């Protein structure tokens, strides 16, 4: 009942980078994953919600996939303005709380 | 029970009139009549729905006036029923899924089970499983000792609809080999785009008498109303889907029938 | 827009105490469950506590069980976190976040810094 | 009908009478030019903040008809003829609609429909049921008060009389089946964005209003109560934006005189 | 007119049997039974369909045998069906391939099938989808349209007394009149509605009312009205034309004594 995401990820500008988030039946199996984007010295902000959905203001480049207990975030058309920490979060039914991942620092 | 003649006279008829609420899974304090947003197993083998994702049969035991070898029982003669709150399904503005750019929300629609029974005892259930390796969740009464045969028919899986928030809809059906003392009626329409079609009227009576003009007989001076009305799924803005249920009204005419033993 | 504003954070000594405030403007605060999440410097996010719209259901992370208390004043459009028995580990930015159905955790405040040291 | 002692049917030269009227649809009537439409439907930012504007909410239509005075004798409603007036108007597929495809005609009025009509000796009696109990029904409509989560499935607090027009939203009120002894009500909800309208018209179809005991509705106060809703579907504008579209309902009710005690 | 008893005998009954053709808008010399390819107004306010884009009610006045406290012809039974249903299987005539190597998309969609038998003209009520719609020169349409015209406006009365005249989309049988007519119709709306047309010479419909009286033919005339907009033909370009079909009528009539 922890969310496991790579501590770091990187890519060449224009590439597709993939950050994975792996959980269990108690969290990601039965509950949706939101992704939060965080630039140094600002708050987290909603990037993806409900595994695969963009709020208005998030480019088509940002996308998700869900397969059972694991989800991934896909940043396509990588740009320098995308350098930051990507936080994975989901409710856990057994812990009766929100679990997050470690965070993923995306370097370009 | 040998069934003798119908007692007539000054107080020979009576009426029960109640509503049954839907147990659709009731995720949290705010979502009574919904299920939890439906998730799909990682594998066919690991299907294990959480209890708040599983609609259940609703049941109500109604005590009737006391009467009683050569005794009297209450005979259920007529039923009126309709779904309460059909218009609520026109709410296409509450964080739904726009069918298209500037579209209204996708209305409640899709796979539906409308079912209701009137019995002199509990509805009798036969278990049938979509997938026998499905693990039904802690807190529900489900078919025990599931075998592959459970997927088509397995006579081990008998049970009484004797408890609410208990018997998942998707693994129990009225047992057609029993239910002599119950009159049950239900319809499954399957498909993600099945349109709800709900008729309402206080002019439609249904007769509960059998081939031999005998209605259900209320053992223990009790009448058993059972119902399910899974209307379809509510599609949230994200596309995530929750079963949505509605209450069912019952009004049952009863009369007194002389009975031996 | 929706704006959440945290306040009450500062410097306090171990064993110390501290009350955090979230000021909600932009939405009917009384209609939504509200969260505290914290971020220890250079580490990831960690959920602290949830409270329902009507304060019927409060939940806490294990790391603060018994020490922290969440509360809200729906008339004053404010969420509070009472932090007792503060430790060194409790040093973090304390974010205030809304949970909406389907949207899940959506809006965050700017955060307020709590430093617990000598 | 009942409530009082229903005695024998009075016959003679002046024992029968007829009401014949039409009821117009209150679909929300956004502006001076859109009678029989709703305002283009919008969707709440969040499930919690649902609060539809009054002009986005179709409402039950009701009409109190005064009958020839008597005095007891009461008027007994015996037969109904009803049909939707102006069905062909739904073939107007050219009025700034949505082309179904390149060089397509407009998408015709279609989708979620409620066709409902009642004949009563008193107001239709309503039970409130809410899709979402946290929905804030707009200033100027009569809605279920003191909504709880139980309101979403059943809450017997939410009783009401269909006694006012442009008042009772369709989506939070239904005939209360626990109490319309003196009314005959019939309705059908078909839900779905693509549900095709299917409207029959004929002057040959009579519906009888007598109950198990051969008594029709009895008109308390020498009043007959016609209630109706006919949300036919939605009109899809060129942009894709959708407005409910309603139609008037014709009623013709045969009435006769019934001798009554007290 | 007081209705007296039915005259019987060897010469008390007669039969009308005709077909009514569809007026679907008849763009050009070659497209009888079609409308013109449908276009959509620039704005809601500027809706103004061309006359050849507007299907119209079809009517036929049939003169009956002369009968000069008199006699009138009573219409007793009707048989009707749509003529040429199979023509709708022509899925090869410059249609729109449903998909790569598909046959053409068949005639389908929004349909009005309607037919009446009357001792006088069908009586019409006007109802408008959009009251600012300008109905084209050469059609008889609701005059003095107000916003109320969109839901109900009792000014808009009219007689179905002329062919190629009364657009289908702004007139319906007036249920407050038509004592002397028996009318039946069905609107099915939707772009994908499948046509479902039954044919049989075994189905009779009775025209007698609750009092056993059929329509009475004023002026020794029987009035057949009909509309059978079957759906739309989708051309190769995607452009759509209403397609109509003729309706057969066979009406049994008898003689009823009447005081004038």
């Amino acid at each position: 009942s922890v969310l496991t995401q790579p501590p770091s990820a990187s890519g060449t500008p224009g590439q597709r980078v993939t950050i994975s988030c792996s959980g269990g039946s108690s969290n990601i199996g039965s509950n949706p994953v939101n992704w939060f984007q965080q630039f140094p010295g600002t708050a987290p902000k909603l990037l993806i919600y409900a595994n695969t959905q963009r709020p208005s203001g998030v480019p088509d480049r940002f996308s998700g996939s869900k397969s059972g207990t694991s989800v991934s975030l896909a940043i396509s058309g990588l740009q320098s303005e995308d350098e930051g920490d990507y936080h994975c979060a989901a409710w856990d039914d057994s812990l009766k709380g929100w679990v997050f991942g470690g965070g993923t620092k995306l370097t370009v | 029970v040998e069934v003798l003649e119908v007692k007539t006279g000054v107080d020979s008829i009576t009426e029960v009139e109640c509503f049954l609420t839907p147990e659709m899974g009731d995720p949290d304090e705010h979502l009574r009549g919904f299920s939890k947003s439906i998730s799909i197993s990682d594998t066919f083998e690991s299907d294990s729905p959480n209890r708040d994702m599983l609609p259940c049969y609703s049941v109500a035991r109604i005590p009737l006036p006391n009467l009683n070898g050569n005794i009297l029982m209450w005979e259920a003669v007529t039923l009126k029923t309709e779904v309460i709150g059909v218009t609520s399904l026109m709410n296409v503005h509450s964080n739904g899924q726009a069918t298209h750019d500037n579209g209204a929300g996708k209305p409640v629609q899709g796979t539906s089970f409308h079912f209701f029974s009137v019995g002199g005892e509990a509805l009798e259930l036969q278990g049938v499983l979509f997938n026998y390796r499905t693990k039904y969740p802690d807190g529900t009464i489900f078919p025990k000792n599931a075998t592959v045969q459970s997927q088509v028919m397995n006579t081990e899986h008998k049970a009484y609809l004797d408890k609410n928030k208990a018997y998942p809809v998707e693994c129990w059906v009225p047992d057609p080999t029993r239910n002599e003392n119950t009159r049950y009626f239900g319809t499954l329409t399957g498909g993600e785009n099945v349109p709800p079609v709900l008729h309402i009227t206080n002019t439609a009576t249904t007769v509960l008498l059998d081939e031999f003009g005998v209605g259900p007989l209320c053992k223990g001076d009790n009448l058993y109303l059972s119902a399910v009305d899974v209307c379809g799924m509510f599609t949230n803005r994200s596309g995530s889907q929750q079963w949505r249920g509605l209450s069912r009204y019952f009004k049952v005419q009863l009369r007194k029938r002389r009975v031996k033993n | 827009e929706v704006q959440l504003v945290e306040s009450g954070g500062g410097l306090v000594k171990p064993g110390g105490s501290l009350r955090l405030s979230c000021a909600a403007s932009g939405f009917t605060f009384s209609s939504y469950t509200m969260n505290w999440v914290r971020q220890a410097p250079g580490k990831g996010l960690q959920w602290v506590s949830s409270i329902s719209s009507s304060s019927t259901y409060m939940y806490y992370g294990d790391s603060v069980k018994g020490r922290f208390t969440i509360s809200r004043d729906n008339a004053r459009n404010s969420l509070y976190l009472q932090m007792n028995s503060l430790r060194v580990e409790d040093t973090a930015v304390y974010y205030c976040a809304r949970y909406a159905h389907d949207w899940n955790v959506d809006y965050w405040g700017q955060g307020t810094l709590v430093t617990v040291s000598s």
